[PDB]
RNA sequence: AUGCCCCGAAACCCCCGGGCUACACGCGCGCUACAAUGGGCGGGACAAUGGGUGCCGACCCCGAAAGGGGGAGGUAAUCCCCUAAACCCGCCCUCAGUUCGGAUCGCGGGCUGCAACUCGCCCGCGUGAAGCUGGAAUCCCUAGUACCCGCGCGUCAUCAUCGCGC
């Protein structure tokens, strides 16, 4: 109970899946419920610039940009389980924040 | 029992519930018979007088609107008045006469805006500044 | 009891227009400066201006003469804070581009800034000058 | 703007639910298969046809004169006298003052006449649309200004553009509306009268044609 | 109408009047300098005009500081300003107070004007430089 | 004090405020999210930190 | 019915009629000397202006709720005709529609929800619907097709 | 980043005040108009992209307006910017240099800033310039595209007639 609430993020979309299914897997394995990855907006954000150094020629411009994606899992509170999702070893290019209601 | 539809045209998605009743509609609350604009008003009742005031006292309609303009709401509402007509009495001599007047009543429009350019780039994709000889 | 030619405090006002139009001609009184008077005074701003018996054109020659001390506000008056005495004041025609025209000497005397453009008839308030206000004539070189 | 006709719910396919074209009748045997009279209640189809080669076949007579009254005026080619930009005051794509303005027009037309406003209308677009132009056609090294013949389609077009801009010319700047100026045009029009703009250009197009066959 | 009044008050009736009674004399962008305090440098400067007025420093008081709004103590005597190379004296008169000291002191000289020369014109553009 | 003579003012606003973390420059500078690089060197660092161009 | 039954401005004009005689509305000390917001140029016509507004912000917060004061200044606000420049959105002021809303509050309108704006009392609601169904027991006789609802 | 040649108690490093904002004049790109296919006053309608911890400010209360004194909730599909304008209904104006057009100037109240004169931006009353459709010439556009109307980021302690997007 206290239904911990778990957030990923990352920028990989792959490298996110497989600590999603980890988390998915070890919940199923053990007996609690769960309520399925909740995809959240995307948060891009974009970078306008000049191409050139001087300023002769047209203007001709780039167009960056950096994709965030997001995720949502709400999940009971077993010992059992919340240990379980200690020894996870999250990437090095994901982020993960635990919490309870 | 209830049915209900939908219709998108160019950002504005509406809502339709259609149900036996004595002939009324409403449109975010609003009755039909009260729309000022009266090039919108008159745009969503063809399917209602194109299927006679026979049809048109047995049934209640109530569409949810949100997004785009005042003739961008109108024929959202349009679209999802057919289709829920189109189920309701569920037969195809009335579904044929509506190909025959607008082909659109039943497949939507699928044109959206486009993006802009780097000319202007505030008035449109291929509008662009003035040429400059001497 | 129609007239066709009215006149308050010198200018010579219309008589088929509305009062509220009829008072813009006296330099010194605006629209929205109108309207108010009109208000105050006690008759409408919409009766055509012919109708208006004299007695109430003494009541508006009153209120224009000090009209802070009928209802007319001191933050809606032609200057408030007099230069030579803190009073609020409202003028008009004939006293009004006078008043003007000596605070401009008394920036003319000190040899302010912005006292010699208004001596040779430039910009005052701060614009550029390399490309616009072309108060001139044209210049040649050769052909 | 009494409360009856601005509350106005119809009950009847007709056109904008006031008038039926069921006895209007062409006479041109040559404009017949164009100038489309179908049902069709409401006057907008939302620009569907102006992407397929002969789309503009079957729209309806009263959109295509709608359509053909949003816009400026004359913008580079002077019309009687002057240019007449106007800018920002323009109905370029107000669509609702069109449609208005010419609602109030067939109200006065079918006053001072007494017929079919669309009737009228039709007789307009057929005592204004010439048959025969004019070109250059280079053959072996040089041109010279030779007659044709106008396909109907291109008279169509003509004819109602005419018409538009013959009203658009007496509401500027003048006391007279917009509304009535576009009845004291085709009220001229449809009676073959000298007074007219479209008319005019019509015989001063034929003219200036037949004279170098 | 030889006598100075400034908003009813005269020279030496307001001589003697206060600095945060003064301010309620004076336009907006005044009365919120005089509000901000002054600035490290304008105490140097009046701490400089004060000894001037008593007795003391008989000597020609000059500055760098335009901003320095004129007050009742500086209405009699003449400083300096610095507009830019150099130090032009402007007398203090009353009918001053209230403006800003360099508002006296112009910065740049008055323009006269010769010929066009080549490239004043599309004419003389092309037919000089071959 | 010959250490008060070829010493800087603390600015805190204007053009003089901030400089590219890398060049060392003032003027069109990057504020956006917080990084703090030049219009030249974001250009050509990009693609290392993590950027892409899509279209 | 009620006030979703109707247009907006007949209902509004018919509304600022009964309100002339209920003792707390009446207009302030300084209503003929003042325009409408920042984005106007010239004072309002009629002499009801008063009136009015405060019919027209009873059917503001009938059907919005818990509404605030700085949201009904963005209602009230205009383009602004700024000289040579282009034009521009802009607010209204705040003191005709703060003494609106206390004035609404001593006639037992409205009452203030704390921390979240103002909302209607039952008082208010029957009031606007007693004037909504007494017009429209007349808007079906020239229309005859709301007889239905 | 960098080779060669000059500066080397200076052409290196800091600090205060001025200039880049000067104005008989020729030109490039734009904004507002020359009115009724409109100006004013009161009511009624409907968006999307994006941004916020040195910051975004709901809600209450003072002020006619700019603004001021308090101050929840927000490290974000939660709280905030954020009830858009062209559009519609009702009344005044009726073809006039006008209730068109708002340049130019006088006085008074405020915000940011260590500092607003040279040279910042914003408000209220008053004054009311040229302009009645544009010579020879020349530019942009093939469909949700051209035209017409507003909005958001950037630059930024304040200031958008600009650039890039909706
Ligand atoms: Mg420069
Ligand atoms: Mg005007
Ligand atoms: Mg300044
Ligand atoms: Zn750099």
């Amino acid at each position: 109970m206290q239904k911990a609430r778990i957030k990923l993020a990352s920028t990989n979309v792959r490298s996110l899946e497989e600590v999603a299914n980890q988390i998915k897997q070890i919940a199923e394995r053990t007996g609690v419920r769960m309520s399925g990855p909740i995809p959240l907006p995307t948060k891009r954000i974009r970078i306008v610039t000049r191409k050139s150094p001087d300023g002769e020629g047209s203007a001709t411009f780039d167009r960056w940009e950096l994709r965030i994606h997001k995720r949502l899992i709400d999940i009971e509170a077993d010992e059992r389980a919340m240990r379980q999702i200690m020894r996870i070893r999250v990437p090095e290019d994901v982020t993960i924040e635990i919490e309870l209601i | 029992r209830i049915i209900q539809t939908t219709g998108k045209r160019k950002t504005a998605i509406a809502r339709a519930v259609i149900r036996e009743g004595k002939g009324r509609v409403r449109i975010n609350g609003k009755p039909v018979e009260l729309v000022e604009p009266e090039i919108a008003r008159f745009t969503i009742l063809e399917p209602l007088i194109l299927a006679g005031e026979e049809i048109w006292n047995s049934v209640d309609i109530d569409v949810k609107v949100q997004g785009g303009g005042f003739m961008g709401q109108a024929e959202a509402a349009r679209i999802a008045i057919a289709r829920a007509l189109v189920e309701w009495t569920g037969d195809m001599n009335l579904k044929e006469k509506f190909i025959k007047y607008d082909r659109t009543m039943l497949v939507g429009d699928p044109r959206r805006t486009e993006p802009h350019k780097p000319n202007r780039s505030t008035k449109g994709p291929r509008a662009k500044r003035q040429k400059s000889y001497r | 009891d129609f007239r066709h030619i009215v006149r308050v405090a010198g200018v010579d006002l219309d008589g088929n227009k509305q009062l509220r139009w009829a008072l813009t001609a006296i330099k010194g009184v605006g629209i929205n400066f109108a309207t108010m008077v009109c208000r105050v005074a006690g008759l409408d701003p919409f009766m055509k201006a012919g109708y208006l018996t004299d007695e109430q054109v003494k009541k508006i020659e009153e209120i224009l003469q000090d009209p802070v001390a009928h209802g007319i506000p001191r933050w809606a008056v032609n200057r408030p804070k007099d230069y030579e005495t803190g009073r609020d004041l409202h003028l008009i025609t004939a006293k009004l581009d006078m008043a003007i025209r000596e605070d401009i000497m008394r920036l003319r005397r000190i040899r302010a800034y912005r006292g010699i453009r208004h001596e040779l008839g430039l910009p005052v308030r701060g614009q550029r000058t390399r490309s616009n206000f072309r108060r001139g004539q044209t210049v040649g070189v050769s052909r | 703007k009494p409360l009856s006709e601005r509350f106005f719910i119809p009950h009847e396919i007709k056109v904008m639910g006031r008038w039926s074209t069921e006895d209007v009748e062409v006479r041109d045997p040559s404009l017949k298969p164009y100038i489309n009279l179908e049902p069709r209640l409401l006057p907008h189809t939302h620009g569907r046809h102006a992407k397929k080669h002969f789309g503009k076949a079957n729209v309806h007579i009263v959109e295509r004169l709608i359509n053909k009254i949003m816009r400026s005026g004359g913008s580079h080619y002077k019309v009687a006298g002057h240019f007449m930009r106007r800018e920002h005051r323009s109905l370029n794509s107000k669509k609702v003052k069109a449609y208005e303005v010419v609602k109030e027009a067939f109200k006065i037309i079918e006053k001072r006449t007494g017929k079919n406003p669309i009737q009228v209308l039709v007789w307009a677009i057929e005592n204004a649309a010439p048959r025969e132009d004019t070109t250059s056609v280079m053959f072996g090294g040089i041109r010279y200004h030779v007659a044709v013949d106008i396909s109907p389609m291109r008279r169509l077009d003509v004819a109602l553009r005419n018409i538009a801009l013959g009203a658009s010319a007496k509401c500027y700047r003048t006391k007279m509306s917009f509304a009535e100026a576009l009845a004291e045009e085709i009220i001229l029009a449809a009676n073959k009268d000298p007074k007219s703009y479209a008319y005019s250009k019509k015989l001063e197009i034929e003219r200036i044609a037949e004279s170098s066959r | 109408r030889k006598e100075f009044r400034y908003r009813g008050y005269t020279l030496e009736q307001l001589m003697n009047m206060s600095l945060e009674e003064l301010a309620k004399l004076l336009p907006a962008r005044q009365r919120r300098s005089l509000k901000r305090g002054l600035t490290p440098e304008q105490k140097k400067l009046l701490r400089k005009i004060r000894l001037a007025k008593k007795g003391k420093y008989n000597k020609p008081i000059r500055t760098h500081c335009r901003d320095m709004i004129v007050l009742p103590e500086m209405v009699g005597l003449t400083i300096y300003v610095h507009n830019g190379k150099e130090f032009v004296p402007v007398e203090i008169k009353p009918e001053m107070i209230g403006h800003y000291l360099g508002e006296f002191a112009p910065t740049r000289k008055r323009v006269q004007h010769g010929a066009p020369g080549i490239g004043a014109t599309r004419s003389s553009m092309f037919v000089a430089v071959k | 004090a010959k250490a008060d003579y070829n010493k800087r003012k603390p600015r805190k606003f204007g053009k003089g405020a901030r400089r590219c973390i890398r060049c060392g420059q003032y003027g069109p500078i990057i504020r956006i999210h917080g990084l703090m690089l030049c219009r030249h060197c974001f250009r050509e660092v990009a693609p290392k930190l993590g950027f892409r161009k899509y279209e | 019915a009620t006030v979703y039954d109707v247009p907006g401005d007949l209902l509004v004009e018919r509304v600022a009629q009964r309100l002339k005689e209920i003792p707390e509305i009446k207009p302030p000390e300084w209503a003929p000397f003042v325009k409408t917001g920042r984005h106007k140029e010239r004072l309002p016509e009629q002499e009801d202006w008063w009136y009015y507004r405060v019919a027209s912000i009873l059917r503001r917060v009938y059907l919005d709720g818990p509404v605030g004061i700085e949201r009904l200044r963005t209602y009230y606000g205009g383009r602004k005709n700024r000289g040579h420049a282009p034009e521009r959105f802009y607010k209204a002021g705040g003191s005709i529609i703060r003494k609106a809303l206390q004035q609404l509050e001593a006639a037992g309108f409205v009452e203030k929800v704390p921390g979240k704006g103002r909302v209607i009392t039952p008082k208010g609601r029957s009031f606007l619907d007693k004037i909504a169904t007494e017009l429209k027991k007349e808007l079906e006789e020239i229309i005859p097709e709301l007889k239905k609802y």
